[PDB]
RNA sequence: UUGGCGGAAAGGCCUUGGGUGCUUGCUGGCGAAUUGCAAUGUCAUUUUGCGUGGGGAUAAAUCAUUUGUAUACGACUUAGA
RNA sequence: GCCCUGAAAAUGGAUGGCGCUCAAGCGUGUUACCUAUACUCUACCGUCAGGGUUGAUAUGAUGCCCUGACGAGUAGGCAGGCGUGGAGGUCAGUGACGAAGCCUAGACCGUAAGGUCGGGUCGAACGGCCUCUAGUGCAGAUCUUGGUGGUAGUAGCAAAUA
RNA sequence: GGAAUACUGCCAGCUGGGACUGAGGACUGCGACGUAAGUCAAGGAUGCUGGCAUAAUGGUUAUAUGCCGCCCGUCUUGAAA
RNA sequence: GAAAUUGUUGAAAGGGAAGGGCAUUUGAUCAGACAUGG
C-alpha cells in the first residue's frame, strides 16, 4: 500500500463574500475531481478536515486538526460551502483540505 | 493535483492565459509558464506595438524612477498581464504570484520535465481563422527586448538534443512492443480485457 | 450592610419535565447493508480495513468480522455511518451468529476465553465460503485507499 | 449547587469603548454616545465601532447570573452573610473588599456551615 | 563500480560490472482483538544551538597613523613589520 | 446596421484595473449561478396593545402570567436610569488585624451611564438603602491655571586687528 | 384510422441526500391508530453511546491573515476637505 | 504621590503613517466544577 488516503483532496478557497464584505462564518471549498452541483452534492455532509502543524506540542502530538462538515452546494463548478467549528484561518486560502467518506450513505 | 505544472507557452493567448495561470495560484496550483517568447496576442503586430508604446510613455514626471516600470522581455510582458489580475499589494497576492515563475526558452529544470498547454487560452482554438494576431517575442524585441536572439540559438540547439531523446524514446517502445506481442493476446490478456484492461 | 437585601427571591423548586412524546422507533437499516455484505471501515482503530457484515445489534450498530485470521480485525462493532458497504457479499447461512449481542459486548486489559473461542468458531465458517471464491480471500486481507484520481462520487465499489 | 437555568447567552461580551478613546489620551475609554453632526459612529457607518442600544439585551432568566449559576450578593459580615441562608441554589456571595482579614476567617466559616457559596474565598488569605 | 553526455540557472542524465534488502509471478505455517461504535493514531524539511569521531585549513578587516589622483562630515584614494 | 473619415491642449494614466477580437465587443433569446441591515421561519432584548390573576393558602399587585404587533433618526420633546459634594433617617453598617486614595493587555455583573472583586501601594477615615439638597458629570470655547512633549543636542554662542 | 409522446396543470401519491433550530417544563387542548387493553410523529427533543482532566471547552489580550474603516468638533443645501 | 512626558528591563510588531470593525490561527493569561465507593 503505497498509497494510505480515505479522504478527498480539497483546497480552501476563500470566505463566503460579497464584492466587498466577506463572511468567515462559512467557507468555500474545492473538491479535487468534483466538477458540477450534482457531482458536488454527493459530498454534502461529509466531514472536511483541516490539519496544520504547531511548536507547543499538546496531545504529545504536534499535529491538530480544524474539523467541519460540508453543508450545500456552491456556483455551478463543483465548489462547495463548509462550516467548521472555528472558522478557518483565512491565511489558509489555497491551503489544502480534507473531504471525508463518513458520514456515509452508500 | 500535481506539485508543479509547466505550461508550455506557445500558441496561447497573453490574457487568457493569464487569467487562468492567475487563478491557478491563488487556489495554490505552483505554474511554471515555459517558452514566454513564443505567446500570442490577437491583433495584427502593427497594433499592439502602438499599444506598447503608449504603455512607454506614462511615467513619474518629476521622476522617472517612480513611475510605472516597462519590461521587455516576454516573461515579463506576461507577468504584467498576469499580476494585474492577482490583489498584488496583500499578504495573498505576493504569496499567489511566489507560487509563479514565467521563462523565455524552456531552461534547465523543465527541459526535461513535461509541459502542458491550456487549450481555453490556445489561440488556433479560440482566435477565428484569418484573425491577425502577435508574437510576443517580436513585440519585445520590438519595444527593446535585447535576447531573441540568444533564446534562439539556446532553443534550437535544446530541440536538437531533444529529438535524440524522443527518438530514442520513440523505440525503445518499439522494443516493448516486441516483447508486448508474446503477452499481447496471452490468457491474462483476454482476461483483463474482460474488464476494461 | 454592603447590599440593601432583595425583595423577592425566588424558589428553589425545580420543576419536573413535561410528559415529552419522543418515542424510540425502530431504524431500518439502508438496503445496501445485507448480512455477509462486504464493508468498508470508514474511520476508527481499523480504518480502510475490508470487512464482513454479521448482524444489526439492539444498539444500532453492526456486528463485523473481518475475519480475524484473515485480516487482524475481531468480532467487532461499528456505526452503520461509517461503513461504505461493497456490491460483494459472502453468504452467511452457516454461521451462528446469535449469541452476540449488546450486552455480549458489554463491558465488564485482558480478553476473555470466551470471545477468542466465539472468533474461532464464526471465523472457519466464513473463511470457508470465503475461500470458495477465487482472491476473495486476498482482496479481503488488503485495505482499501483512495487511488489517483479516485472519484468516490462515482466510483463503484 | 445552583438551579437549572438555560445556557448562558452574552451575546455582545466586547467592551464598547468610547469613540477615539484609542486617539486620543484625554479622552477615556467609558461609553460616551457621540452627538456630533458629522460623526461616522452616530451615522452608523460600515468599519466602524458598534455602540450600545437595546437589542443586546441579556435574555430575563439568565441575566445576572455570574458563570456558576448564582446572582453575586455583597456581603459586609456575617449578618448580611445569613441572608443567604435558604437561597443557596440562588446567590453567592462577594466579600467586600474593605472586610479586614480576621473577620473573613469568621465569615468564610459561617459560610461553609450554612452551605453558602462564596465567590471570593481566600481574600485577605495568609497563603 | 565501468564508461559517457549535460553550462540557459549545466548540479542532472544515460551506461558497465558485480554485491546486497525486498519481491504480491506462485504455494504454505503463524501473527493481529480489549485502541472497546468516529474524534486524536504515517511524519515531511527548514533553520539554529550544543554533543560524539573521522577528515581538513592555520586569515583579515576596521580604529588609529599616513597620501591628496579624493573630500562639507562620513566616503574615496595611497602608505606603513 | 457595425465599421472608417469629419474628431485639435497642455504632469504620465485610465470601459474601475488587468486584459479581451466566431470577445471578456454590439443586437437578441434561453437557462443556471452569486449577493443587502429587504422578504420567510425561529430564538432573545425592548416598546406598545389586549387580556388573566392575591378566595384562605412563606419571599416581589406599581408584581406574577398569557397573547399579538412593532423597532431609522438631526433640531427637538418626554420617560427610565448611572454618577458626584453636602443634609434627615436607618443598616447598633466597614475600618490601624489597615478607612479613603492610587496602580494593575487579573476576575465578575450590567445594552449602557457604571457596579463589584483580587493583587500591589497606602495610612484615618468611610460606605449601603429610603429621603433631602445643589456651586452635581467636559474633549473642544485662538477657554482659565499649572504641568509636559516633538521640534533638538537643533538654530545658534561669527561686529569691535591677536 | 388507432396509438404514443411532448407541453401545461392537479394529487389531502410514495420516497432518498444535505442544512439550521430544539424555545417550553406536572396535568388540562384538538386529535390520530386501535375490537379493546392500550398506543401515537396529536398544545416546542428525546433516546443510546463515547470523549475531557497539570485537560475539552470558554473569556480576555497580543500578533498574523481575509474583507472592511478618511478627523473630531462646528456653522452649512453640501466638510475627510 | 495620578496624567502628560522619561530612563532602564521584559515581550512583540514594523517594504511611504499609526489607530479601528467583524472573524479565526498562533502565543500568553484567566476561569466555571463537585464528589463517589475504599
Ligand atoms: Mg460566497
Ligand atoms: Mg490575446
Ligand atoms: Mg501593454
Ligand atoms: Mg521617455
Ligand atoms: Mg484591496
Ligand atoms: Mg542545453
Ligand atoms: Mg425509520
Ligand atoms: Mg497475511
Ligand atoms: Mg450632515
Ligand atoms: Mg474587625
Ligand atoms: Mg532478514
Ligand atoms: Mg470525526
Ligand atoms: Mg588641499
Ligand atoms: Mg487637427
Ligand atoms: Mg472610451
Ligand atoms: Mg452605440
Ligand atoms: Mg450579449
Ligand atoms: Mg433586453
Ligand atoms: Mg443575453
Ligand atoms: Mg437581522
Ligand atoms: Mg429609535
Ligand atoms: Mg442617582
Ligand atoms: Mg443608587
Ligand atoms: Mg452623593
Ligand atoms: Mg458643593
Ligand atoms: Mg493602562
Ligand atoms: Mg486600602
Ligand atoms: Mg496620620
Ligand atoms: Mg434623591
Ligand atoms: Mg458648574
Ligand atoms: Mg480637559
Ligand atoms: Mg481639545
Ligand atoms: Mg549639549
Ligand atoms: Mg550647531
Ligand atoms: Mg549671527
Ligand atoms: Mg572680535
Ligand atoms: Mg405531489
Ligand atoms: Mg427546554
Ligand atoms: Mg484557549
Ligand atoms: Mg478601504
Ligand atoms: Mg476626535
Ligand atoms: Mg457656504
Ligand atoms: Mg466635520
Ligand atoms: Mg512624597
Ligand atoms: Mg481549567
Amino acid at each position: 500500500a503505497e498509497s494510505h488516503r480515505l479522504y478527498v483532496k480539497g483546497k480552501h478557497l476563500s470566505y463566503q463574500r460579497s464584492k466587498r464584505v466577506n463572511n468567515p462564518n462559512v467557507s468555500l471549498i474545492k473538491i479535487e475531481g468534483v466538477a458540477t452541483p450534482q457531482d458536488a452534492q454527493f459530498y454534502l455532509g461529509k466531514r472536511i478536515a483541516y490539519v496544520y502543524r504547531a511548536s507547543k506540542e499538546v496531545r504529545g502530538s504536534k499535529i491538530r486538526v480544524m474539523w467541519g462538515k460540508v453543508t450545500r452546494t456552491h456556483g455551478n463548478s463543483g465548489v462547495v460551502r463548509a462550516t467548521f467549528r472555528n472558522n478557518l484561518p483565512a491565511k489558509t486560502f489555497g491551503a489544502s483540505v480534507r473531504i471525508f467518506l463518513y458520514p456515509s450513505n452508500i | 493535483v500535481e506539485p508543479v505544472v509547466v505550461i508550455d507557452g506557445k500558441g496561447h493567448l497573453v490574457g487568457r492565459l493569464a487569467s487562468v495561470v492567475a487563478k491557478q495560484l491563488l487556489n495554490g496550483q505552483k505554474i511554471v509558464v515555459v517558452r514566454a517568447e513564443e505567446l500570442n496576442i490577437s491583433g495584427e503586430f502593427f497594433r499592439n506595438k502602438l499599444k506598447y508604446h503608449d504603455f512607454l510613455r506614462k511615467a513619474t514626471a518629476f521622476n522617472k524612477t517612480r513611475g510605472p516600470f516597462h519590461f521587455r522581455a516576454p516573461s515579463r510582458i506576461f507577468y504584467k498581464a498576469l499580476r494585474g489580475m492577482v490583489s498584488h499589494k496583500t499578504a495573498r497576492g505576493k504569496a499567489a504570484l511566489e507560487r509563479l515563475k514565467v521563462f523565455e526558452g524552456i531552461p534547465p529544470p523543465y527541459d526535461k520535465k513535461k509541459r502542458v498547454v491550456v487549450p481555453q487560452a490556445l489561440r488556433v482554438l479560440r482566435l477565428k481563422p484569418g484573425r491577425k494576431y502577435t508574437t510576443l517575442g517580436k513585440l519585445s524585441t520590438s519595444v527593446g527586448w535585447k535576447y531573441e536572439d540568444v533564446v534562439a540559438k539556446l532553443e534550437a540547439k535544446r530541440k536538437v538534443s531533444s529529438a535524440e531523446y524522443y527518438a530514442k524514446k520513440r523505440a525503445f517502445t518499439k522494443k516493448v512492443a516486441s516483447a508486448n506481442a508474446t503477452a499481447a493476446e496471452s490468457d491474462v490478456a483476454k482476461q483483463l480485457a474482460a474488464l476494461g484492461y | 450592610s454592603a447590599q440593601k437585601a432583595p425583595k423577592w427571591y425566588p424558589s428553589e423548586d425545580v420543576a419536573a419535565l413535561k410528559k415529552t412524546r419522543k418515542a424510540a422507533r425502530p431504524q431500518k437499516l439502508r438496503a445496501s447493508l445485507v448480512p455477509g455484505t462486504v464493508l468498508i471501515l470508514l474511520a476508527g482503530r481499523f480504518r480502510g480495513k475490508r470487512v464482513v457484515y454479521l448482524k444489526h445489534l439492539e444498539d444500532n450498530t453492526l456486528l463485523i468480522s473481518g475475519p480475524f485470521k484473515v485480516n487482524g480485525v475481531p468480532l467487532r462493532r461499528v456505526n452503520a455511518r461509517y461503513v461504505i458497504a461493497t456490491s460483494t457479499k459472502v453468504s452467511v447461512e452457516g454461521v451462528n451468529v446469535e449469541k452476540f449481542n449488546v450486552e455480549y459486548f458489554a463491558k465488564e486489559k485482558e480478553i476473555k476465553a470466551e470471545r477468542v473461542e466465539d472468533q474461532k468458531v464464526v471465523d472457519k465458517a466464513l473463511i470457508a465460503e470465503i475461500k470458495k471464491t477465487p482472491l476473495l480471500k486476498q482482496y479481503l486481507s488488503a485495505s482499501f485507499s483512495l487511488k489517483n484520481g479516485d472519484k468516490p462520487h462515482m466510483l463503484k465499489f | 449547587a445552583s438551579l437549572p437555568h438555560p445556557k448562558i447567552v452574552k451575546k455582545h461580551t466586547k467592551k464598547f469603548k468610547r469613540h477615539h478613546s484609542d486617539r486620543y489620551h484625554r479622552v477615556a475609554e467609558n461609553w460616551r454616545k457621540q452627538k456630533g453632526i458629522d460623526s461616522v459612529v452616530r451615522r452608523r457607518f460600515r468599519g466602524n465601532i458598534s455602540q450600545p442600544k437595546i437589542g443586546y439585551g441579556s435574555n430575563k432568566k439568565t441575566k445576572f447570573l455570574s458563570p456558576s449559576g448564582h446572582k453575586t450578593f455583597l456581603v459586609a459580615n456575617v449578618k448580611d452573610l445569613e441572608t443567604l441562608t435558604m437561597h443557596t441554589k440562588t446567590y453567592a456571595a462577594e466579600i467586600a473588599h474593605n472586610i479586614s482579614a480576621k473577620n473573613r476567617v469568621v465569615i468564610l466559616a459561617r459560610a461553609k456551615a450554612l452551605g453558602i457559596k462564596v465567590t471570593n474565598p481566600k481574600g485577605r488569605l495568609a497563603l
